[PDB]
């Protein structure tokens, strides 16, 4: 669940011309991803990648970009086997997971 | 820090939002001006019809 | 790599400002249309009511 790692400051949203995209990469392949993500589409600013967290296998990052770039970026991410997992700061869903985790763990006791 | 990149996106969006907002403010002002000029012209018509009516009387 | 990306975005980002200005110019054109539409509807409706009274 993204609720354990997501925070608003890593995102660009609520905008006419701007979007955020989310992609996971294996921890070795991350060294290519750091440069290659900026080549997947035009209209991407340098240093747009913000890591939410690492793990034993991989890194997940947000990428910030203009709205025209997004479908070329996602399609060329898939072509290069970079896995798209868009979770655009779903505040109601992260709160629902936390609320039910707290409630069910309490109610079971 | 990533702010040096991200701020270039936010700058274009803020400039865009300002330009659209200024045109929306002008649209609201032009709508008020249309009401105000209509209110003057209908009184000029009432006065013209009054003069014609007084002549016919 | 990074310098060419900074040059590419610094050029391409101007199209967002151009499209936003074009949208504002369309809103300005709609403002001139709505001014004439509202003024015309008010003047004619009231002029007809005023005329009918006389």
């Amino acid at each position: 669940s993204l609720a354990e790692i997501v925070k608003k400051d890593d995102f660009v949203l609520d905008s006419e011309y701007l979007v955020t995209l989310l992609v996971v990469v294996p921890k070795l392949n991350h060294n290519d991803w750091i440069k290659q993500y900026e080549t997947l589409a035009e209209m991407v600013v340098p240093r747009s990648s913000n890591v939410l967290s690492e793990d034993q296998d991989s890194y997940l990052c947000n990428v910030t970009l203009f709205k025209k770039a997004v479908d070329d970026f996602r399609h060329k991410a898939r072509e290069n086997k970079f896995i798209v997992r868009d979770f655009q700061y779903n505040e109601e869903e992260m709160r629902a997971d936390k609320e039910e985790m707290n409630r069910l763990s309490t109610d079971k006791k | 820090s990533q702010s040096q990149g991200i701020q270039q996106l936010l700058q274009a969006e803020k400039r865009a939002a300002e330009k659209v907002s200024e045109a929306r403010k002008r649209k609201n002002r032009r709508l008020k001006q249309a009401k105000e000029e209509a209110q003057a012209e209908i009184e000029q018509y009432r006065l013209q019809r009054e003069k014609e009516f007084k002549a016919k009387e | 790599s990074d310098a060419d990306v900074q040059k590419q975005i610094k050029h391409m980002m101007a199209f967002i400002e151009q499209e936003a200005n074009e949208k504002a110019e369309e809103i300005d054109a709609k403002a001139e249309e709505e001014f004439n539409i509202e003024k015309g509807r008010l003047v004619q409706t009231q002029r007809l009511k005023i005329m009918e009274y006389y």
